[PDB]
């Protein structure tokens, strides 16, 4: 699982992150969760379902399959979206929930 | 009220004699029940028993 | 709601009684007292004067009147207590009416006691009246209670810690 | 009930792990285990509709239920006895005959669900693919993951793969 | 709501150490637990997971045949024993929960509530 | 429950006002809607017996609820009061899960009568016509109304027409 | 609900005397009824699972109904009445409407019973038997009693008869 | 029973609002049909309206001109007449459909009718 | 303390008719099948008639199809095998069987658990 290692957005601005397979398609059945994290407090679950927003989660984030790659996309980034951004994919030839490497938000 | 029926008030005798009922219509709070002032003993049984006479 | 009000004054009240009754039995610490809400009254001046105590009810609440009477197991006892050897208890409403005959029999020593106390209890409503007439075996309320009853419930008998 | 859940399709699938209700593919490219995201979310609202509906009906008002009577009152003592034992008994005979009868109905409707899921995706391969029991289907022409789901999906193109079908049906 | 995390600490390359996680505010028994580490630098990796039963336990090739998951959910507390340790399992070790629906769990559910973590250090 | 009125039929039809379930069929002497009078008839016999054995099974008799006790009579009123709520309590709950559970089966019983007389005409004709889904059926001969109506009575003659449906399948 | 004990199947068997559920099989050694053991003992097991559920699950405790009250005891005679009026009314509506609901879903489990048993063998002879419709497949091959016993069974072998059945289709 | 009333003489071009009233049975369970009988003439079928007032139909020689309504709560059916011509000089009558307890259709028979009401188109 | 009873048997002329009674206690007897069975002096087994539980069915074999009625009365939990137009070959002794019927079904094939004792039936001169 590929993840731009890092990308920055303006103040106001829309900035599309991106999970990809190394070897595949990603498509619904994998089931792609992305999770905001600050080092060093927890990780904090975003979306899940490509679709599913958790209560408390700001309205501006949104996900959806973007060919065979995950997006997520931030509709204009607050100073607090500066964070690192990782995207779980879920893999049923072995069974198991694959993390990507993490991408690092810069608010300009 | 049943008491004030039952004991013959006398601001209570308009009403028309009947041979039968089956049940009671009263006021909630009735003005006219026992004029002189007393104690009504078993009055919940009295009333039970007179909701309905063949 | 609950209140805990002297219907009756110890000190004002009972002026020709001695209302320094004592038992025993209700012991507190080594010493014999009686309970908190009633009062035993004994003759003074080696005579019992009868007694007619009234109380009205202005606390547009619902009023628990505790009471009781005395029943000597000799008549020894109730002759060196009230004097009489037939007194009388009246207690008297707008519905409540009763008239109590203290009974002088011999019963098995329970709390080393041959005789017994009867309690009485009534429910006073706002704006009524009750009245107590006696000259003897009269265990005169002290203490009433002003309530106002809460849906139903029940008491539970149990041992478990309480949180 | 329908005959599909010990019916044709013998077991279950304990690989796949996300769903009640799926596919299982091989072609070139692969194969793997998925679950139909549409009958599973439909079956589970159900589900969640039925079991609330048996909780969220029961409402209660405050009571209590001890009475005290003295030894010179037994009628009523008994009469409270009967009136407790009756609920009870209502109670308890009721619940058990619903858990019992609706464990049926909830198994029928998995059973159903399944089997209009083989049905649908027989009527989308309707002479392009060859049955061969066990809820599978055999491709007469080579098939590819795009064409898988399109089948999962509900929108497989029979005409695009008639002519390869029938050279080798 | 609250996860929290136990154990960790020093550990020689070779030992053993095994990890807690005590729920609280939410019914354990209704809920995949999920094993996440992160590397002092590097990105999150999923370690192993639990059914709500403790009958299904999945794990990582990385830690296949060295660690292994227990639930104990009388005491409202699921474990991750470690054995074999290396040097290369020094990270922070959170435990995450799954979504579960009322009607059903499974191994897909999403990882909402996460935990303080805890830090293992494997150094001589 | 049975895949057919939210199934392989999508939609219902607002302009077949005669009836809950019916044909509709297109030939060069017109198209038009039509009900099966059997279905219909004995879907509405049964609802109305199951609508009438939910009505008229409660049989009560003559009784006063009201009942009035003193103040020095409570557990008298505790009592009643029990018993009271007690019998609202079992009568709401068991009429709301019994009308949900009805309602229900209600509409499987109608999926059910759907599906059964799509399966009739599909038993009819045998080859002589071709399944494009959505319920339908297109002809490989000519239908004239004699054989509409031949088909929606069950009454269909399938040697009559099957040299002609061979010749155009 | 299923269509088959008054679908395509008119009328029950009165030389079927050993289970619910069977076959009549006709060829040149002879003909005869049978019934399949497996559905029927199932069926029998699941029936009798049912009644003891509803016999059984009712248990009474010791108690008498009976109460006297003087005639200054009317409210206390009131309020029995009404105790036993509510349950007998509950335990009536209760039963009847049990009954009822059963007496459907046993008919509807037989229904599909009988349906289950014709796909069956509808999936094991494929195009190795057609169908006659009222319930019976007509042998495209000679069919001995050991392939009767086979298809009986659910070990019908298709490869063995496919040529033959080919050459005759 | 069913009891029409609101008619009268309009001059040609004017509006016209029969009514009527069903007694002695449920209003609200039943399709309500509007009919017409001229002096000399047969019988001619208008309007129908459903149980719940949702669905409404005409017949080609009245449609876009005559308006059903109803009124479930005063047990009562309307029928708007616009543009009256003088060839809608007839008898008006109102007649219920036969519902069953569990279903109403547009196809009901028509069993019971209103004694009916005279409407004259005339100057 | 389930049992079958028979009854009715006895010394008959060739041509002659002859009713057998068969009750049965400590069970139910309208839920189970009841058979009849004969044995010769000598010889097997060989099963007569059958009847359902309400009456309604009626079995028999082929050597005595037409000559022996089996009849049930339920009420009187009695069992009844009407023969007529006895022959010498029919001196046996006759048993009568319930079949082990089920809570939820009875049939034709219900295994014959519970015997009688019999009762002997003599045909001659």
């Amino acid at each position: 699982v590929i993840q731009e290692p890092a990308m920055s957005v303006s103040l106001g601005g829309t900035v599309t992150l991106t999970c990809a397979f190394t070897s595949g398609s990603v498509t619904s059945s994998n089931y792609p969760s992305w999770f905001q994290q600050t080092p060093g407090q927890p990780p904090r679950l975003m979306i899940y379902k490509t679709n599913n927003r958790p209560t408390g989660v700001p309205s501006r984030f949104s996900g959806a399959i973007s060919g065979n790659k995950a997006a997520l996309t931030i509709t204009g980034a607050q100073a607090n979206d500066e964070a690192d951004y990782f995207c779980n994919l879920y893999k049923s030839s072995p069974i198991a929930l694959i993390f990507g490497g993490g991408t690092h938000l810069t608010v300009l | 009220s049943v008491a004030g029926w039952i004991l013959g008030n006398p601001e209570c005798e308009l009403l028309i004699s009947r041979e039968s009922w089956s049940y009671i219509v009263e006021k909630p709070n009735p003005e006219n029940g026992t004029c002189y002032p007393g104690h009504f003993a078993d009055y919940e049984e009295l009333r039970e028993q007179l909701s309905s006479v063949s | 709601s609950f209140e805990r009000f002297e219907i009756f004054p110890k000190e004002s009240s009972w002026p020709n009684h001695t209302t320094t009754g004592v038992s025993a039995s209700c012991s507190h610490n080594g010493e014999s007292s009686f309970y908190k809400n009633l009062l035993w009254l004994t003759g003074k001046n080696g005579l019992y004067p009868n007694l007619s105590k009234s109380y009205a009810n202005n606390k547009e609440k619902e009023v628990l009147v505790l009471w009781g009477v005395h029943h000597p197991p000799n008549i020894g006892d109730q002759r060196a207590l009230y004097h009489k050897e037939n007194a009388y208890v009246s207690v008297v409403s707008s519905h409540y009416s009763r008239k109590f005959t203290p009974e002088i029999a011999k019963r098995p020593k329970v709390r080393d006691q041959e005789g017994r106390i009867n309690y009485y209890w009534t429910l006073l409503e706002p704006g009524d009246t009750i009245i107590f007439e006696a000259n003897g075996n009269l265990i005169a309320p002290r203490y009433a209670f002003a309530l106002s009853r809460g849906f139903g419930s029940g008491i539970i008998n149990s041992n478990a810690p309480m949180d | 009930l329908f005959g599909a859940i010990a019916g044709f399709i013998e077991g279950g699938w304990t690989g796949m792990v996300d769903g009640w209700y799926g596919y299982h593919h091989q072609n070139e490219q692969g194969s793997g285990y998925a679950a139909d995201q549409k009958s599973t979310q439909n079956a589970i609202n159900g589900i969640t509709n039925k079991v609330n509906s048996v909780i969220e009906k029961m409402n209660t008002q405050f009571t209590a239920v001890g009475k005290e009577f003295n030894k010179l009152e037994r009628r009523m003592e008994n009469l409270n006895k009967k009136v407790d034992d009756g609920f009870i008994d209502i109670w308890t005979y009721n619940a058990e005959l619903l858990v019992l009868l609706e464990n049926e109905r909830t198994l029928d409707f998995h059973d159903s669900n399944v089997k209009n899921l083989y049905e649908k995706v027989k009527s989308q391969l309707k002479n392009n693919a060859k049955e061969i029991g066990n809820g599978c289907f055999e491709f007469y022409h080579k098939c590819n993951d795009e064409c898988m789901e399109s089948v999962k999906n509900g929108t497989y193109d029979y005409p695009k793969y008639s002519e390869e079908s029938k050279l080798n049906r | 709501e609250k996860l929290v995390e136990s154990g960790g600490g020093l550990v020689q390359p070779g030992g053993s150490l095994r990890l807690s996680c005590v729920g609280s505010g939410f019914t354990f028994s209704s809920t995949y637990i999920n094993w996440v580490r992160q590397a002092p630098g590097k990105g999150l990796e999923w370690l192993a997971s639990i059914s709500t039963s403790g009958g299904s336990t999945y794990y990582a090739d990385s830690v296949k045949g060295r660690f292994t998951i227990s639930r104990d959910n009388s005491q409202n507390t699921a474990y991750l024993q470690m054995n074999s340790l290396r040097t290369e399992d020094t990270a922070r070790y959170y435990s995450a929960r799954g979504r579960a629906a009322l009607v059903a769990t499974f191994f897909t559910d999403p990882m909402d509530l996460w935990g303080p973590g805890v830090e293992v250090v494997v150094s001589s």
